[PDB]
Order: C-alpha cells, then sequence, then structure tokens
C-alpha cells in the first residue's frame, strides 16, 4: 502493497488508478515499444510490435501472477531458433502469454524504464548469427522487373585538315531477373559521322555482345551459369565458349570456418582446460583432448597480448609470451573446389559454334597443409588429362607442380602426345623483407597443342607460337628507413626457333618531404628488352606533390628517343566528392616534330545520373570538346526510380511523398513519386540504412529511422518506411453524470497502441492522434468510456469532449 | 579522412548526503501521562541533516531551507497530526539555536547555527509534540498510533 | 621492278567505358575504320607514270598495328591484353612490344591502270571497305591511386601497294621501317577510379553527453569504426593533429578539446597512433576507438568541449 | 538520496524537447517520485507552456529513471525579446513503515527554469556579462541591466577576502530592468557570481565612481 494515497498536490481526493498503476508497475500490461536483446545482441533494432497481456491460462485461488512478453509468430520466427529441434513456440497464439514451462534455465527481465528487453539463454538451444554468417533463411527478393545502366558519351572533334563534328558512344547492360533466376544482356554500338568539303560520310554499328542469366545455389555453395563466357587462366589459357558452368562462391561461409591460424602445438600431460584473457575477458574456455592439442576454431581479431592459461586436471599451470600474428595460411584443409564446364566452342563471330565437350577441374587438400589439384578437359576430339599438388613446406617458403598429358588428333591425322611440367615456388614474409612471391618454371616441347591451339590450327590453320622453356622470379624488399621497397627483376623468355627477347625491369620507390607536407610519392622505374642485337632503354619520371585541394603533376617518358612532358594542377573541390582534372603537356617526337597539349575536365555527380565534361585541345588535332551521361534504372519492381552506376547489388528505400530526403550511403535524394535505391552495398552484410538526421528539410519529420536487412547480389531488398504526423491537443473528457473520473487513467488506441493519461480537471493532453476514431480509456482494470474525435480537429485545440459508455 | 571530434558538455552534481537514510525518530511517550495532564509536552527528538558538497564558503546562499505542512486549525505554529488524534496534537519544532517557535511557512534566519564541517554542512535541531488545548484539558486524547511527515522546501538559490 | 607505296588513314575516334571497380575489368571495340587514306610514301623504280596495257602484277593488304605495352598518367606500365584477334592472321611471335596482324583479301590481280603509278605524298583518295570487326578487353593492373585518369592510345590504321612485273612474287615488307614513321591516327580514353578500398561510415560521429566530476575523472567513452575491402594487401593509416595539448605527456596522443583538458584516445586498448595490419582474403574487420576522458591535472576548469581530431587511411 | 545533476535547467529555442536522467542514492529501498511546473506568481500550472510527460514512475535501488519534457504553442505566442524564467518542483515517495510515531522526512528541491528563444540564442563561448554596467547611489549601488536575460549575482567585494567571504544578499533582475542595491563602496568591486557551468568567474570591475564596467 500500500502507497501513500493522501500526499498528492490535488484537490480531488479520486485516486483509484494512482495505487493501482504504481502496484501495477511490475510489469505492466500495456503496448509499448522495445528492443529484443538475446544473449547481449539483438535480433531487431527497432522493433515496434512489443504486447503485454494478462495471462488468464493457470487458474489459482488468488490468481496474482506475473504477466509476460505476449510475442507473435513473427520476431519469433527472425531470431533464428532450431524450431525442429524443439517445438515449443510452434504452438503457441497471439491470444495468450507464450509460456516458457518447457525448457530450462531462461530466464526474462522486461524493463520499459531502459528500453530493452534482455534473454539470456545457452547456445545450445539455438543457431549462430551476427553480421558476419547470416542465417540460411531468404531475403527479400521479390518483383526484381528490369535493370538498367546506360554510359554514354557524345563529343565535338576537328582535325588539321578541315572539321567533322557527330561522335557517339553507345554501350550498357540490360536484362531482367526472374526471382533466383538473373538475366543480363550487355550491347555494344556506337554513332559516327563525318562531314567534309567534298563527302559527307556515316557509318551506324549496333551488336549484341553478351546475353547471359544464372542463378545462385545456398545449399551445395556453388553458381550455376548458362552461356557464354571466359575462364581465368589457373593452369590453361584463357578461351571464349557457349554452354554449361558450375563454378564457385565462398561468400557464406563464416572466417572462422574459412581461416584456420595454427594453435599451439604443447603437449603437456592431459585433457586440460585452457583459459585465455585479452582485457580481462575469456574468449575461450573448453577442454582440450588427453596429450596433443590444437584449437583451430579461434581465429578472431586480437591487437595485443593474449595470456595463455593453462588448468590441467592435478592443478598444474604454465604461463608463456604467444604472439599477436597467428601467421594463418592461405592453403584450406577439408575443403575443396570445383569447376563442372561444359557446352559448345564460341568463335569470334555471333552466330559461331564448334565441338561439344566436358570439362572435370577440381582441387583437394588434406589435412597436414598439402593441397592436390586434377583437371580432366575432355572434348569430342580433344583430351588433356592434367594432376598435380602443392604443399607448404615452412621455412624455406612453399611449393606446388603439375603434369599436364594432352593428346591431339587433328582433322588431317596427325596425333600429337605430350606430358608438360610446370613449377611454382614463392616465400613466406621474411626477417629483411625478402619476398619471393612467385617463381614459375614452365617446361615444354615443340611437339604442344593447347585447346585454343586446337581449335586456332584445325580451322584457321596456323602452324606457328611454339615455347621451349623457361624461368622467372618476383623478389621485394623493403628497408626501414628512407621508404623504399626495392624490386629488382628479371623476367627471361624464348621460343621454338625464333630468337629470346629477355627482359629486364628495375624499380625504386623514393618517399619523404622538403619544403613541403609529407605525402609526396616519387617511384621511378627502367625497363630494358634484350634482343641480340637490340635493347630497348625505357624509363618514366613524375613529380607529384600534393597539398589537398591542389596538386602539381608533372610526367616524363621515353621508350625509345621520344621525350614526353607533362603539368598538372588536378584535384578536388573543397566539399571532397566533386571533382575537376587540369593539365597540359608537352611531346616530342623521333621525326624531328615538337607536339603540345592541353586537356581540362569537370564532373558533377548528380543522385539521377552522373556528368561530366570534357575539353581537349591538342597539336593537329583539334576541339574535342565532350560531354557524359552515365547512371542507372530500374523498371517494374515497385515503382521506378533513376540513378548512379551499379555492379550487381542495389536495395529500394522507400520514403513516399517526400521528395527532398537525404539518405547516407551515397547521398541519393528522392523525387516525386518517393521511391529511392541506394548503390554501395555488399552481399551478405549488416546494412544500417539511416538517413541523414540533421539534413532534413524543414516541410518534413522523421521518427524512426534505423532498419536493418541484409542483401544478396542480384536482389533488390524493399524496405517500408513507417513515418507519419502526429496531431498534439488538449481534449477536456466529461462523463455522464458530469462528475470527472479519476486521474491517472491511461488512454489506449484502437489498434493496442498506449499514448499517455488523464490530468486533474478531466483532461487529457494527447499527442498523435488521429481524426475520426473511437478512442478508449481504461481504469479499473477494463475498458470504462469511449469517445468519437470528429475529423475536422487539427493540431493544439482546446476540445470539450462527452462520455458514452460500450 | 573525416572529423574526429565529441561533443561534451558537464554540470556540477549538487546533492543531500545519503548519511541521513535512517531519519526515522520516533514518540515513545504516553498519551494518558504526557498529554493529559496540563504539561501538555512529549521530550523533544534532536536531528542532524548533512549535506554533501564540493565548496561551503556560503550556506544560505546556495540553499534555502524552509519548511511546511497540514497546519493545525486549532493550534498557530504547530501541525495537524493523523492517526487516532485527529487535531488533538499539535508538533512544536524548534530551530538550530532552539528557541524560536518558528511558524510552518517562514524561514529561519541564515547566518547562525550553520556547522560548515569542511564540504558536508551539519545542522541539528529539535522537535517535540506540544497538546492542543481544546484536548488537554478535557483529557480526550486517543492512547495510540500517529502518523507525522513534514515536507521540507530545499530552495536552491 | 618493284614499286610500293604506301596509304595512311586521317580517321580520330572517341569511346568510353565509364567506372569500373578495380576488381572488375573492362571490355573495348576495336573497330576497323574504312576510312579516307593519305599517301605517307614515295619510291619509284621501275616506270613513273602508270600505263596499264600489259597485265603486270599487283595485291591490296591492310596494315594496323599496336605496341604491345603502353604508359598512362603517372607512368604505369599499361598490360595490353589480347582478347580475340577476329578473322585475321597475326604473326611475328619474336616481338614483345608491337602486335602484327595481316589481311589478305586482293591479291594476284593483273593490270591494267593508267595514271602515275609514283606521286607525292600529298594526295587523298576515297575508298569504302568494310571487313571483319575486333572486340577486345584489357588485364589492368591492381595497384592503382585514386582520381580522374586520361589515357592516351598510340597507334596506326592503313596498310600497302604493290606493282611488280610478274605473276608469283611474293615481296616482304620489314617491320623496323614500318615503326620507324610517324603516328598521326587518334588517341582517346578518360577514366575516373572507383576503388576498391572503402570503409563503412565515412562520416565520423561520436558523441557523449552531461555526467559528474569525480565519475569523469579518467572515464571512458567507446566507439566502434568498421571497414570494408576485397584485396589482400598490407594497409596502414594516420592520426593527424588538429587540435593543441596543454601539457606535455609524450607518446599519447592527447586532443585539446578546450578550457586545460587534453583526453588522450584509445586505439583499442593503447594509444598508439597508428598500426599496421596484413590481409590475406576478403571481408572486414571491427575497430572500437574510445578514449580516456582525463584531460586535466587536478586543477579541474570544465566546461563544454567539442574539440577535434582527423584520422585518414594511406593506401600501400 | 536522490541525485540531482541539474545546476540551472536552460532549455533552448531551436530544441523542442530535451532530456534528463535523474538516478537513485540509496540502495536499501525502492523509491517513487512526482513532479509539476509553477511560474513567477507561485502556482501549480498543469496547463503550462512545458509538459514534463512522465508523472510517476518507480525508482529502484541505485538504478536511474528517465524524463522527457514536450512543448505547447503558448511558448511561440509569449514574446520572444526576452526570456521565460519559471518554477519546476520535485517530491519523492517514500514506501511507508508500520512502526509507531514515525517521523518521516520528507525532502522538495526547486531549481530553476529558463527558456531562451533562438532569436536572442547565445554562442558556446559568448559572454554578455561584461556588458553589465554599474552605477552608484551614495549608499548603494544601482544595478543598470541592459541585456535581454536574467541576471544573477551572488558577490561583491574591494579584494577577494571580501568577495566570496563578504556577506551579500542574493540579488536577481529580470531582462531590460533597472533598479537599487545598498551597497558598501568599494574601489575594485570582485564581483564573483555564478555562470552557466555553476563555476565563479570573479570579474573584477573597472570602475570609476559611478560607472563600473570591464576593458
Amino acid at each position: 502493497v500500500e502507497f501513500n494515497t493522501d500526499v498528492l498536490d490535488a484537490a480531488d481526493k479520486k485516486n483509484i488508478d494512482f495505487t493501482r498503476f504504481s502496484e501495477a508497475g511490475y510489469v505492466l500490461p500495456g503496448q509499448y515499444l522495445l528492443d529484443v536483446i538475446v544473449n547481449g545482441q539483438s535480433i531487431s533494432p527497432a522493433s515496434l510490435q512489443i504486447s503485454f497481456v494478462e495471462p488468464q491460462s493457470s487458474g489459482d485461488k488468488a490468481e496474482k501472477k506475473l504477466p509476460q512478453a505476449c510475442l507473435t509468430s513473427d520476431m519469433v520466427r527472425l531470431m533464428g531458433l532450431t524450431a525442429e529441434s524443439l517445438d515449443k513456440v510452434v504452438y503457441w497464439h497471439d491470444g495468450q502469454c507464450a509460456d516458457f514451462h518447457g525448457l530450462p534455465g531462461v530466464d526474462i527481465r522486461p524493463d520499459t524504464g531502459a528500453g530493452v528487453l534482455r534473454i539470456n539463454m545457452p547456445q545450445a538451444r539455438l543457431e549462430y548469427s551476427d553480421a558476419t554468417w547470416l542465417p540460411p533463411s531468404r531475403w527479400d527478393d521479390g518483383i526484381p522487373g528490369l535493370m538498367l545502366d546506360y554510359n554514354l558519351n557524345g563529343t565535338v572533334s576537328r582535325n588539321y585538315q578541315g572539321g567533322d563534328s557527330h561522335q557517339f558512344s553507345y554501350n550498357g547492360t540490360v536484362g531482367g531477373n526472374l526471382g533466383p533466376w538473373r538475366l543480363r544482356a550487355d550491347y555494344q554500338g556506337s554513332q559516327e559521322q563525318s562531314r567534309y568539303n567534298g563527302e559527307k560520310t556515316t557509318n551506324r554499328n549496333f551488336t549484341w555482345s553478351r546475353f547471359y542469366l544464372f542463378r545462385a545455389i545456398p545449399r551445395w555453395r556453388a553458381n550455376l551459369t548458362l552461356g557464354e563466357n571466359n575462364i581465368n587462366s589457373d593452369i590453361f589459357r584463357s578461351w571464349s565458349y557457349t554452354g554449361a558452368s558450375l563454378e564457385s562462391d565462398d561468400r557464406m561461409l563464416p572466417p572462422r570456418l574459412r581461416g584456420y591460424a595454427p594453435q599451439i602445438t604443447g603437449i603437456a600431460e592431459t585433457n586440460a582446460r585452457v583459459v585465455v584473457s585479452q582485457q580481462g575477458r575469456v574468449l575461450y574456455d573448453s577442454m582440450v583432448p588427453a596429450g596433443p592439442f590444437s584449437i583451430q576454431d579461434l581465429d578472431s581479431s586480437v591487437r595485443g597480448r593474449l595470456d595463455v592459461e593453462v588448468i590441467e586436471q592435478n592443478g598444474r599451470k604454465k604461463t608463456f609470451q604467444v604472439d599477436t600474428a597467428s601467421v594463418p595460411y592461405l592453403t584450406r584443409p577439408g575443403q575443396v573446389r570445383y569447376k563442372l564446364v561444359s557446352g559448345r566452342s564460341r568463335g569470334y563471330g555471333h552466330e559461331t559454334e564448334g565441338p561439344v565437350f566436358a570439362t572435370g577441374e577440381a582441387s583437394w587438400g588434406l589435412s597436414n597443409q598439402w593441397s592436390l589439384y586434377g583437371g580432366a578437359v575432355l572434348a569430342g576430339d580433344y583430351n588433356a588429362l592434367a594432376a598435380g599438388a602443392g604443399w607448404d613446406l615452412g621455412v624455406p617458403g612453399t611449393l606446388s607442380a603439375d603434369i599436364t598429358q594432352s593428346v591431339a588428333r587433328i582433322e588431317g591425322e596427325r596425333t600429337f602426345q605430350g606430358k608438360s611440367w610446370r613449377l611454382s615456388y614463392s616465400k613466406r614474409f621474411d626477417n629483411a623483407d625478402a619476398d619471393i612471391t612467385f617463381a614459375g618454371y614452365r617446361f615444354s616441347e615443340r611437339n604442344y597443342m593447347t585447346m585454343e591451339q586446337y581449335l586456332n590450327a584445325r580451322y584457321r590453320n596456323d602452324y606457328s607460337s611454339r615455347e621451349k622453356e623457361m624461368y622467372t622470379v618476383t623478389l621485394n624488399k623493403n628497408v626501414a628507413d628512407w621508404n623504399t621497397s626495392f624490386n629488382l627483376q628479371y623476367s627471361r623468355q624464348t621460343y621454338w626457333d625464333i630468337r629470346k627477347t629477355d627482359y629486364y625491369t628495375v624499380s625504386v620507390n623514393r618517399y619523404f618531404n622538403v619544403f613541403g607536407l609529407q605525402g609526396v610519392a616519387v617511384g621511378l622505374s627502367a625497363s630494358r628488352s634484350k634482343y641480340l642485337g637490340r635493347d630497348n632503354d625505357s624509363a618514366y619520371l613524375r613529380i607529384s606533390v600534393p597539398l589537398g585541394t591542389g596538386t602539381a603533376s608533372y610526367s616524363g617518358s621515353m621508350s625509345n628517343d621520344r621525350y614526353v612532358n607533362m603539368a598538372g594542377y588536378t584535384d578536388t573541390f573543397n566539399d571532397g566528392l566533386d571533382s575537376y582534372s587540369l593539365n597540359a603537356g608537352l611531346n616530342s617526337g623521333g621525326g624531328l616534330t615538337s607536339q603540345r597539349q592541353i586537356n581540362a575536365y569537370y564532373s558533377h555527380r548528380s543522385p539521377l545520373a552522373n556528368l561530366s565534361a570534357n575539353i581537349a585541345s591538342l597539336q593537329k588535332g583539334y576541339t574535342s570538346f565532350g560531354v557524359s551521361a552515365s547512371g542507372g534504372a530500374t523498371i517494374t519492381g515497385k515503382d521506378a526510380a533513376l540513378h548512379a552506376m551499379s555492379g550487381g547489388t542495389r536495395l529500394l528505400v522507400d520514403t513516399d511523398g517526400v521528395g527532398g530526403v537525404p539518405v547516407d550511403g551515397g547521398q541519393v535524394v528522392t523525387n516525386r513519386w518517393g521511391t529511392g535505391v541506394v548503390t554501395d552495398i555488399s552481399s551478405y552484410y549488416r546494412n544500417t540504412t539511416s538517413v541523414d538526421l540533421k539534413r532534413l528539410p524543414d516541410d518534413v519529420e522523421a521518427t524512426r529511422s534505423v532498419v536493418e536487412s541484409a542483401l544478396t547480389e542480384g536482389a533488390i531488398g524493399y524496405r517500408k518506411f513507417s513515418v507519419l504526423k502526429g496531431k498534439r491537443l488538449f481534449a477536456i473528457l466529461r462523463l455522464a453524470d458530469g462528475s470527472q473520473p479519476p486521474f491517472g487513467a491511461s488512454v489506449t488506441s484502437e489498434k493496442g497502441r498506449e499514448l499517455g493519461m488523464v490530468a486533474d480537471e478531466g483532461l487529457a493532453w494527447l499527442s498523435g492522434v488521429t481524426p475520426g476514431e473511437t478512442l478508449s480509456v481504461n481504469w479499473d482494470g477494463k475498458i470504462q468510456c469511449q469517445v468519437n474525435v470528429p475529423e475536422t480537429a487539427i493540431s493544439d485545440q482546446q476540445l470539450l469532449l462527452p462520455c458514452t459508455p460500450q | 579522412s573525416d572529423v574526429a571530434f565529441r561533443g561534451n558538455l558537464l554540470d556540477r552534481p549538487c546533492h543531500v548526503s545519503g548519511d541521513s537514510l535512517n531519519k526515522h525518530v520516533v514518540f515513545k511517550t504516553r498519551a494518558s501521562r504526557d498529554f493529559w495532564y496540563p504539561p501538555g509536552r512529549s521530550p523533544t527528538e534532536s536531528f542532524v541533516i548533512r549535506l554533501e558538497n564540493c565548496h561551503a564558503t556560503a550556506v544560505g546562499k546556495i540553499v534555502t531551507l524552509t519548511f511546511k505542512g497540514t497546519e493545525e486549525a486549532a493550534l498557530p505554529g504547530h501541525l495537524k497530526v493523523t492517526g487516532v488524534n485527529a487535531g488533538r496534537l499539535g508538533i512544536a519544532l524548534l530551530d538550530t539555536d532552539g528557541s524560536s517557535l518558528l511558524k510552518p511557512g517562514t524561514s529561519h534566519n541564515k547566518g547562525q547555527g550553520e556547522k560548515v564541517t569542511g564540504n558536508s554542512l551539519e545542522l541539528p535541531f529539535g522537535a517535540y509534540v506540544v497538546a492542543t488545548p481544546e484536548a488537554l484539558r478535557t483529557k480526550s486524547v486517543v492512547p495510540g498510533d500517529y502518523e507525522a511527515t513534514a515536507t521540507f522546501e530545499l530552495t536552491y538559490r | 621492278w618493284n614499286n610500293i607505296v604506301f596509304y595512311s588513314l586521317g580517321d580520330v575516334n572517341s569511346y568510353q567505358g565509364g567506372n569500373v571497380v578495380i576488381t572488375q575489368r573492362p571490355q573495348f571495340i576495336t573497330s576497323w575504320r574504312p576510312g579516307i587514306a593519305t599517301v605517307t610514301w614515295n619510291q619509284c623504280n621501275g616506270p613513273g607514270f602508270a600505263d596499264g596495257f600489259w597485265a603486270y602484277y599487283r595485291e591490296y593488304i591492310a596494315w594496323v598495328v599496336f605496341p604491345k605495352k603502353v604508359m598512362t598518367q603517372n607512368g604505369y606500365p599499361l598490360f595490353i591484353e589480347v582478347h580475340n584477334k577476329g578473322s585475321w592472321s597475326e604473326e611475328n611471335t619474336g616481338d614483345n612490344d608491337s602486335y602484327f596482324f595481316l589481311k589478305g583479301y586482293k591479291w594476284d590481280e593483273r593490270a591494267f591502270d593508267a595514271g602515275n603509278l609514283c606521286q607525292k605524298p600529298g594526295e587523298t583518295t576515297r575508298l569504302t571497305e568494310k571487313f571483319d570487326d575486333i572486340i577486345f578487353k584489357v588485364a589492368l593492373p591492381a595497384d592503382l591511386p585514386l582520381g580522374d585518369y586520361s589515357v592516351k592510345i598510340p597507334y596506326t590504321s592503313g596498310m600497302q601497294r604493290h606493282f611488280a612485273s610478274y605473276l608469283g612474287a611474293r615481296f616482304k615488307i620489314p617491320y623496323n621501317v614500318a615503326k620507324t614513321l610517324p603516328r598521326e591516327n587518334e588517341m582517346l580514353f578518360l577514366f575516373k577510379n572507383i576503388g576498391g578500398c572503402r570503409p563503412s561510415a565515412q562520416s565520423l560521429e561520436i558523441k557523449h553527453g552531461d555526467l559528474s566530476i569525480n565519475s569523469a575523472n579518467n572515464h571512458y567513452a567507446a566507439q566502434t569504426l568498421s571497414v570494408s575491402c576485397d584485396v589482400p594487401a598490407n594497409i596502414r593509416f594516420m592520426l593527424l593533429r588538429n587540435t593543441t595539448p596543454t601539457y606535455s605527456h609524450g607518446k599519447k596522443f592527447s586532443v585539446g578539446l578546450g578550457h586545460g583538458w587534453d583526453s588522450i584516445v584509445s586505439v583499442n586498448g593503447v594509444d598508439t597512433g597508428e598500426t599496421t595490419m596484413r590481409w590475406y582474403k576478403a571481408g572486414t574487420q571491427n575497430l572500437t576507438i574510445g578514449s580516456r576522458l582525463y584531460g586535466e591535472s587536478s586543477k579541474i576548469q570544465p566546461g563544454v568541449l567539442s574539440g577535434s581530431a582527423t584520422l585518414l587511411m594511406i593506401l600501400p | 538520496a536522490v541525485s540531482l545533476d541539474r545546476t540551472r535547467a536552460v532549455f533552448d529555442g531551436s530544441e523542442k524537447s530535451m532530456t534528463l536522467d535523474i538516478s537513485n542514492d540509496n540502495k536499501q529501498l525502492p523509491y517513487l517520485a512526482q513532479a509539476w511546473i509553477e511560474n513567477e506568481n507561485q502556482e501549480k500550472i498543469i496547463t503550462g507552456p512545458v509538459i514534463a510527460t512522465p508523472p510517476v514512475q518507480r525508482l529502484e535501488p541505485g538504478a536511474k529513471s528517465m524524463v522527457r519534457l514536450s512543448t505547447t504553442p503558448d511558448i511561440s505566442k509569449l514574446p520572444q525579446d526576452r526570456e521565460s524564467l519559471f518554477y519546476f518542483n520535485l517530491r519523492e515517495i517514500p514506501p511507508r513503515s508500520e512502526k509507531a510515531n514515525v517521523l518521516q522526512i520528507a525532502l522538495q528541491t526547486k531549481i530553476k527554469l529558463f527558456y531562451r528563444p533562438a532569436a536572442i540564442k547565445t554562442r558556446p563561448n559568448e559572454v554578455w556579462q561584461d556588458q553589465l554596467i554599474l552605477n552608484k547611489v551614495s549608499g548603494g549601488y544601482r544595478i543598470e541591466n541592459p541585456t535581454p536575460y536574467y541576471v544573477t549575482v551572488i558577490g561583491l567585494g574591494g579584494s577577494e577576502k571580501q568577495a566570496e567571504e563578504g556577506e551579500f544578499e542574493t540579488v536577481m533582475l529580470s531582462p531590460r530592468s533597472e533598479q537599487t542595491v545598498k551597497s558598501a563602496n568599494y574601489n575594485t568591486p570582485y564581483l564573483s557570481y555564478i555562470n552557466d557551468y555553476g563555476g565563479r568567474p570573479v570579474l573584477s570591475f573597472i570602475c570609476n565612481g559611478s560607472r563600473c564596467s570591464v576593458k
């Protein structure tokens, strides 16, 4: 219980809801906004729907129990519990309080004073998720529509012999995605026209360069591929083809499961208990096995001392200093990688076909830091078998080698068979920065035929370009004074019965400052191509000193008796996001001519599309002024929009009605229809889309800003914004008899929304009132009266209101 | 490449000392011995109130003490008590010098009786319940429970 | 006899890729040009003026040659990658700084042409001959700085003529005499770098409100900042001094927030200013930068403080 | 006890509602509290200009409690050329015991309010206290206020020994007002007052008999 009912500044002694709300303050059965936090992290930064009701399930003699959070099914399904393991929330309805009678050890503390909802529970009941390692639940992939992104340039020109000005670039990648299956077709075209005195010629070209469709699989972690493309050069060279392809995608796996750091190989006596702390927080406390142990489950971020403290079974202890550099390798044991490609070959034309193949390329690592890789390319008339391993020996570096047994039966009856071996070598991070990052050695014979060579000799019949044997190495070494990373290099080639053309390239990178700020980078290079009689000595020179909004740039270059000079003042604007390039130049050729060029440019990052202008004028080539249009668009989604160039992912922010709201990320502003789209985002990340809260105009306001979702590549995420206005008013509620109701009673809305309470003289200042509804006032544990607010009411008014019972 | 700044502000935590939390002084006197007989009084209770600070060169120039409460209708300068004695008793509060029987709503004259003990300002007082004359001569004072709590407006200057 | 004079085009063209990220790579059109040619060679050993009454030998081929390695604004070696040669015939594998392809379309023709066989270089002729188109791509380097660049393309486009006396004269033209010629035919690329290392926020808002004095003495308030890239490299950074400190504290980067308050900063636990870390894979991290709130040496004069600093990232 | 951090509540014209956290000093028993805002004529204006949204909330032992203060168009209809002083008042509700004749101590504290309009807004390092001109009547220094804000002084002395230790009554004023305060004659008056931070800037005057200001 009983509180002090008498001590209050009130002329009226009607306080039946004053003792009741105070006493009811354990768990309040009302509707508020709380943030559900599970084991420290949160599943929702802006959880609005949090309901509380009194439970009438458990019958009792006194019926005095504690009410809990009357959760619905959306926030319990977006949290990530293993619902197929333990089914204790799949049978509960929204009418009654979700009781926790089936599982032990979890306590809930609902505090509306702090605006949070803490839940502490063990890891054995649920799965794991964070900003990294998103769950396998499908995200917002609905109504993809079409996606266009143009990049066109219109410009003028003039030559030394008269003038002609009609030049147009025409490229873009349009395509329409359909659910998980996503399509994109890049067109290629142009527009040329020249107007001289005695001749008026023009030509137009357009072709379908590359049209492609794709779909990703989260179950097998591989992306399917149908159409025309090129394969990167791992062992074999690059080549065009048409058909199916099963390639890699390792975006879903966590870095603790991907990367593995080497652990302590200390073998003292038994199944001990390790304790490792960084700043006074144990990051790992578990039971290791008997004898030798190795914890590769910990690859987190460390930036200091970590005291590895061991607790043995008898009670023995040992302390030693481990470094912060825990040397994680690039080899991955236990994980395999594969390329399952098949189809037909693409020539140079658009309708150029060829033979049918079936290719298998795979790699496998054993868990002794050794790793094999085998390739089986099989066509209808050409077969090549590849196999090989790779391993890191630790202190002498790392090595890898492979053999390629190829048979080639051409149409002209000439069977050629060869087994070629290539070896790769490298080096770890040494003490004096000795770093051989690559060292190759390719053994070949005159009897070879690669797949590209098989297709050119089979139809175009060329019998040249035969390579015999060579070696290369890549050493780079820095020193801890003068900031210079020395990279002296040498590469050597030789063909079958054609000469060598051996190369010689050196480098030195100075970095210091005299009579200016630090940031002056002077990298210098010099190259030499040694033939039997010719040695072309080329060298590049530059002077570059920045001052933030100014940068004096110079460029010197001389390949073979042609020294070229440049002079510029290129930098950004005061905001830092706008820019312009300004530079002059001098050209001295070997054929007794001195040429000069002057080029000017200015850009502008508009949110609808990026635009720019250029001025180019040289000696004998005149007045080439240009203008560029580049941007992007998305039609037939939820609404049409316009944006700046994408590379695979876009999220759709929906702020209807407001034309000028600035969002973060790329500072895109919305349109008259009220839709927007951000561009700089990445797959499987924590994307916090908040608007520029202090850059809002005075016509609109913002209730809440933070919405959270994780997008993938090629999907469009829809984000609904619940920001609306609220009217505030003072309403004098009067009862049927004329008397006033006891003040302190809270008013709930029709949709389950608590807004405030009644003051002393039957007055209730309320904010956020929608005009036209019928409100509800609650005292003594039930609904007592209803009033009907008219639609003519606006904000900040004094209204006398009559009470009507339900 | 952005401005690394933090806009901050702070304030002085002007407060009262937490040592005077157990200030439940009681009146264990007899209502038929000390309130029926025509000496109408109870033995006085003393209480010192501490208030911690940072600086104490002035006392009344920072916080001014004044008290109020439900005044007794039949007793000027005394407050109305609750319980079984509905207007039968009156609380007479003495000052820090213990002489003036001041009014519920007037303030104490600053400059005297204020113990400046470093940064904590001690303030001892005295208070006794007097009997109301409408119930002292007629001996209608009910012996039992009587709860009294007066407010103290500690206005900051 | 063998008199051969050359024809060189007069075309200058435009083209644009736009904005490509460093992890991605571009593709480009190499359009064949049936433009107006100009003579740049004057040799004559047989007859001077053309008569064409005897069926003498003739052939006509094209000539486009491009260098294998060029340079950019800051002098970087541009590795030109060969993607698809078209229906042409690439030869001379023993070269390392020039490409060599030719096209034999007009050959073994008997001549019946009158006029002048050997003329002056100041002459132009109208010829319309369209052929097969070429499409390419380029293996661009990894370490590139930010900004805008204007790539100039040195090239040639055209070919050679032939007048001999007999059928079956496979004459060849040397490459040193072809490469020593001057250069006139068009240069045109412009590009701006997007970059591959871009942090999370780039707005840097750190805030903290009111409190007491004793709690504030040697207090700590944190703030986290992440950064994401996708190329394995060794990245560093630098903290710039904006304000000035009152007292001397040595190694500790103390930012003067005013009124005698130099709050020392916390680079994840220690006041080191800057560090060095490596990337071996792609991804992101998290980096919580807070600061100790002790700035006054017990002669406490507190006020409203809004001191600043500036931290930027330096590329390797 | 109850921790009260504010020295003076200052509200600005740009912000529509400010914030304030209050916490518990007692760790043995929970508490309850109620508040209201008064005015110049000292009455409970429950339909005042600023409305504090939580009227009563339960405080745990050693925990904290929040309060938001919404604002109405009556501030806008009031003149923005001067500030609007007010008095908000706090009262705590302790749990009532069951022993006999318990003399529980009820605490009431008053602390000042200050709405400053945006037209006469103050910069973060702006001092207008040096602009004040002070004159002298024979027997007391009269104070002239040309500033549009409320002024408050607590000390005056010829040296610092009689500045913070010398006896002087609290004298407040209103914007663009003038009055005469009885005070002795000093050659160099050490005006020790309390600023907006709460510290003591002892502004030592440069006077001319009946014309006192700062250089």
